[PDB]
């Protein structure tokens, strides 16, 4: 019902923008105003965006069609260092970013080496928390092949690598190795792609599975109501202070202080706790909420 | 040998061919020890000689936020006779989320008199002890000249609630870090973190 | 010939015949319905089924040829027994699949609707509704047609004994409603045509919102200024200020008012659900007749208020007393008694505040106490609009001006500094100013916004001690006078418009 599109324009008039889009009924999930312009990642009914272009083209702006901003993705690093950090692993981030997507680099302790590599339990389920998960490996096919045990999460999974195919049981995209120096070839630009192809097809196939028995209320606005009503959400220090998942959000704010407070948030005419699975997070002792079907 | 995830930016790069990160911009790295804070996210500052000093500290085993100021170009407004080209500044969410880590780590340029007043307005509102990597030799004295709380030499009036714990020189802009700053950098931060 | 009218059926031909009855203040528009349509389109990407285990919900992913294949030999599919429900999952027919079945083998997921020839034999090829996710398994350019999710125990407990019976699909269906907009009255009707004449709002909620809901319908008509698929929007009121907050649901033919922003003070009819809004201030409700607001996009709707305003401001006192007394609230009275005493100020001035409390204290004023005034609207657009707003004249029929400083012949008025804004140089003397003139000092001078008027003529100086580039001239005193001169300061003087 909600398309979430990304909106690129100047902050002149900005305000009266904001303004037909809650007339409208719409949400501004996103803000950043760089010098003069601003993006702004909106969530609208989807008989109001002929309007809205209409109205985006009255103030001269951009209206670019993010298909993965409503999902969060942990890209799984082996680890932090100079080797996969700074170059590949920022590319990735910043390619699934350019997509409305909201990554989280996730650097195992342990996952660098041949027969060496391990991961942890805290490490599986911090990633099975996200939507979905991409690795990023290195550049021998042995090394991959004797690395499977990583890849074993109930999470979708794309696994990028050095050698163009592999013979892995999972979705694979090749080209896409550790490298020293910014993605910025044909080749590199083609295979960075070909992964964001795959993980939007996984996620819409999801959203099916999700669309075959409807959570009660939508992520988006879910998260406007508890904005409306939480009134310690605007002195979050996070990046992105909630997280719209595809069925549920994540709140970042301590769950041992404020998980009374958050499940005792009235929607429509039902509590919040008999209709999504408040519980701590091992991000950083966040609240991560999961959204009920209507079955139950 | 522990996992150590970043919160990642909520805003795309600079661009198609561009840089990574965005001005005004923050990275939580959950667990909150040291936080680098680039003054733009161009290539002047951004994976050169800012990226590589994540990179070694991670290595190290500390946990690294990263930070890109929204104005972290130009002289502050304080300045003699005001500011020239562009006005410095800190913003006060930027305030917050530098004041939650243990330690800061900043890069400076190569102007001293830009350097010394960029750091004073930095430490009005930092209050945590910070180092100052910078490319040109300054001496940990001529802050505290203009009253710069600093470990050596302190000033009679401090202006600043914020201690400038160490000074790195030679750290070039835009250019590769050597691993010998790096591992100054590290010792450094170890042996005034714990 | 019979047609249904509202709910009470007529006949009349002409518009004007059953619309004779329907209230209808004349310069609004007519809102025909017609009918329904009742389009059934199915595309079903998710495919349902009847088998003889029950019913599970198939949904077609990768397009591959497979889903080309299935897209109507799934029809060929229909009442096809469980063939084999192995290690090899689920599969059904087996009838004929032409697909090229490439010994290429493919990996498949848990539960994947897959149309894998089995044997490689296209008219064996079999609808492996697959369970387990099945790796290099079988041939075909691609088996995969889609994904099993709904009714996923239906296909495990499928036995070889159960068929697929009646493959279903999703039976999509839409509506479409035949709407015309009208404003004639002179047509022919056909037979069994639905007619709309006015819709009737229900009001509760805060007092000031409430009562600038009201003088917006007060004449029984609300402009059609903006239009959406969501609202409809009147902007009659839309630089007048209201500091009150109810942020509830702006449901179906909700009535809300802005309350911050470029737009507050615009007053919006909400044709879809949405959600509440900060922003929004809900008045009331639009109990029936919704459909002449959802099939108008512009122009005039005749709406009907529910609670009556009771401000009796430029009415005579046996007028307040009739109205009041046929509504059942107690009355008193204050100042000027006489049965054609004009009403200056009534407390409480809400109509709200008088329903919940049942009582309201009326003032007069004396007849020679009154100062009539002319406003300039056409000759300074943005200064009249601005003394109307600072003095009330916006909204009720009796002005207030204050007086703030006063010096022989010299009287000044009070300023809102918020409504001083635009205050361009707009009517600027040209010659001498004559006595009894209203004026309003530009954005030019420090005291901008400050209004007064003098009894006197003077050639350098306007009615507020600035020179004429300063002074931008917004109305005139005509009738009522000498009483600017026995005002202290601090005392209020009410005005009332005379064209």
């Amino acid at each position: 019902m909600y398309q979430i599109i990304r909106y690129e324009g100047g902050v002149y008039k900005n305000n009266i923008l904001k303004e037909w889009i809650e007339d409208v009924g719409g949400f501004i999930i996103q803000e950043h105003v760089m010098q003069l312009d601003v993006y702004m990642t909106i969530a609208i009914p989807q008989n109001e965006i002929e309007n809205f272009k209409e109205e985006a083209k009255k103030y001269k702006g951009k209206i670019v069609e993010t298909p993965l901003a409503g999902i969060e993705i942990a890209i799984v690093s082996p680890s932090l260092s100079r080797h996969h950090l700074p170059h590949i692993a920022c590319d990735v981030s910043e390619y699934v970013r350019k997509f409305g997507a909201k990554p989280n680099m996730i650097g195992l302790a342990h996952g660098a080496g041949k027969n060496i590599s391990e991961i942890r339990e805290k490490e599986k389920r911090l990633i099975q928390e996200h939507d979905i998960a991409i690795y990023v490996m290195g550049n021998f096919e042995s090394c991959i092949l004797d690395k499977t045990h990583l890849f074993k999460v109930d999470i979708p999974l794309v696994v990028t690598g050095g050698p163009e195919t592999l013979d892995i049981p999972y979705t694979y995209v090749g080209n896409l190795g550790r490298r020293a120096q910014r993605l910025r070839k044909g080749e590199e630009i083609r295979a960075l792609r070909q992964m964001i192809d795959e993980v939007t097809k996984k996620i819409n196939d999801k959203r099916m599975e999700l669309s075959y028995d409807p959570p009660i209320i939508p992520p988006v606005v879910l998260k406007d109501e508890i904005e409306k009503r939480i009134d310690e959400v605007r002195g979050i220090l996070a990046p992105m202070p909630i997280v719209t998942q595809l069925d549920g959000l994540r709140i970042k704010m301590d769950y041992d202080r404020n998980h009374e407070e958050i499940e005792n948030v009235k929607i429509g005419k039902y509590l919040l706790k008999d209709i999504a699975y408040v519980t701590r997070s091992e991000m950083k002792n966040y609240i991560l909420i999961k959204l009920k079907s209507t079955s139950e | 040998r522990k996992e150590q995830i970043v919160d990642c930016r909520a805003v795309m790069g600079l661009g198609e061919g561009g840089g990574l990160a965005q001005r005004g911009t923050f990275a939580e790295g959950l667990r909150n020890d040291v936080v680098v804070v680039a003054m733009s996210p161009g290539r002047r500052h951004i994976t050169k000689p800012v990226c590589e000093i994540t990179y070694g500290i991670r290595e190290a085993g500390i946990q690294t936020s990263v930070l890109v100021l929204d104005a972290g170009g130009g002289i502050p407004s304080d300045a003699p006779q005001g500011s020239l080209g562009s006005t410095f500044g800190l913003k006060p969410e930027e305030a917050k989320q530098v004041n939650r880590h243990k330690l800061c780590v900043i890069h400076f340029g190569n102007v001293k008199s830009h350097i010394i007043y960029k750091a004073r307005l930095f430490l009005k509102y930092v209050d945590i002890p910070t180092i100052i990597v910078c490319q040109t030799p300054v001496d940990m004295e001529d802050f505290a000249a203009i009253g710069i709380k600093t470990k050596n030499v302190m000033p009679l009036e401090s202006k600043t609630e914020g201690k400038i714990v160490e000074i790195i020189t030679g750290v070039i802009r835009g250019e590769s870090a050597p691993q010998k700053k790096i591992d100054e950098i590290i010792e450094s931060i170890k042996k005034h973190l714990g | 010939m019979n047609v249904l009218v509202n709910n009470n059926p007529k006949s009349g031909k002409t518009l004007e015949d059953v619309i004779k009855d329907e209230y209808y203040i004349p310069g609004s528009n007519i809102v025909i319905i017609k009918g329904t349509a009742t389009v059934i389109k199915e595309e079903t990407k998710k495919y349902l089924i009847k088998t003889t285990k029950g019913s599970f919900v198939v949904g077609i992913t990768e397009e591959n040829e497979t889903v080309d294949f299935w897209n109507k030999n799934y029809k060929s599919f229909e009442d096809k027994s469980l063939i084999w429900k192995s290690i090899s999952d689920v599969s059904f027919g087996s009838i004929e699949i032409p697909l090229p079945v490439s010994s290429v083998k493919q990996n498949f997921k848990k539960w994947d609707v897959v149309l894998s020839v089995s044997g490689l034999d296209t008219s064996e090829g079999n609808l492996i509704f697959v369970q387990r996710d099945v790796l290099e398994l079988y041939g075909l350019e691609n088996p995969k047609i889609g994904i099993l999710i709904g009714g996923k125990r239906v296909l495990k407990t499928l036995t070889a004994d159960d068929r697929i019976i009646s493959i279903e699909q999703m039976r999509e269906s839409k509506e479409n409603i035949d709407y015309e907009i009208t404003t004639n009255l002179n047509k022919e009707i056909q037979d069994t045509w639905k007619i709309y004449t006015y819709c009737k709002a229900e009001f509760d909620g805060p007092p000031q919102s409430t009562e600038h809901a009201l003088a917006i319908l007060e004449n029984g008509t609300l402009e059609i200024s903006e239009n959406t698929n969501t609202y409809v929007a009147d902007c009659r009121l839309q630089t007048l200020f209201i500091d009150e907050e109810n942020p509830e649901d702006r449901d179906r033919g909700t009535i809300t008012v802005r309350n911050i922003g470029n737009g507050v003070g615009k007053v919006y009819i909400y044709q879809e659900s949405r959600a509440s809004s900060l922003s929004h201030t809900v008045v009331g409700k639009v109990t029936d007749g919704i459909e002449i607001v959802d099939f108008s996009n512009s122009g005039h709707i005749t709406v009907k208020t529910n609670p009556e305003r009771l401000s009796v401001i430029g009415k005579t006192q046996k007028d307040a007393k009739i109205l009041f007394e046929k509504h059942g609230i107690t009355l008193k009275m204050e100042g000027n008694i006489d049965e054609d005493a004009i009403i200056v100020e009534q407390v409480p001035e809400y109509t709200m505040d008088i329903l919940k409390s049942k009582e309201v204290t009326t003032k007069g004023i004396e007849p020679e106490k009154l100062l009539y005034v002319e406003i300039y609207d056409k000759d300074a657009p943005t200064t009249s609009w601005y003394f109307r707003k600072v003095t009330g004249l916006t909204t009720k029929r009796i002005g207030t001006l204050k007086i703030y400083f006063k010096h022989d012949d010299i009287s000044m008025f009070e300023r809102d500094w918020d409504y001083s804004k635009g205050l361009l140089p707009e009517n600027t003397p040209e010659k001498s100013i004559d006595s009894g003139i209203i004026a309003v000092t530009n954005m030019v001078k420090k005291y901008k916004g400050y209004i007064g008027v003098r009894t006197s003529s003077n050639d350098k100086y306007g009615p507020t001690g600035e020179t004429f580039e300063g002074t931008n001239i917004v109305g005139k005193v005509v009738k009522n006078s000498e009483i600017l001169k026995s005002v202290k300061q601090g005392e209020n003087i009410y005005i009332l418009e005379v064209n």
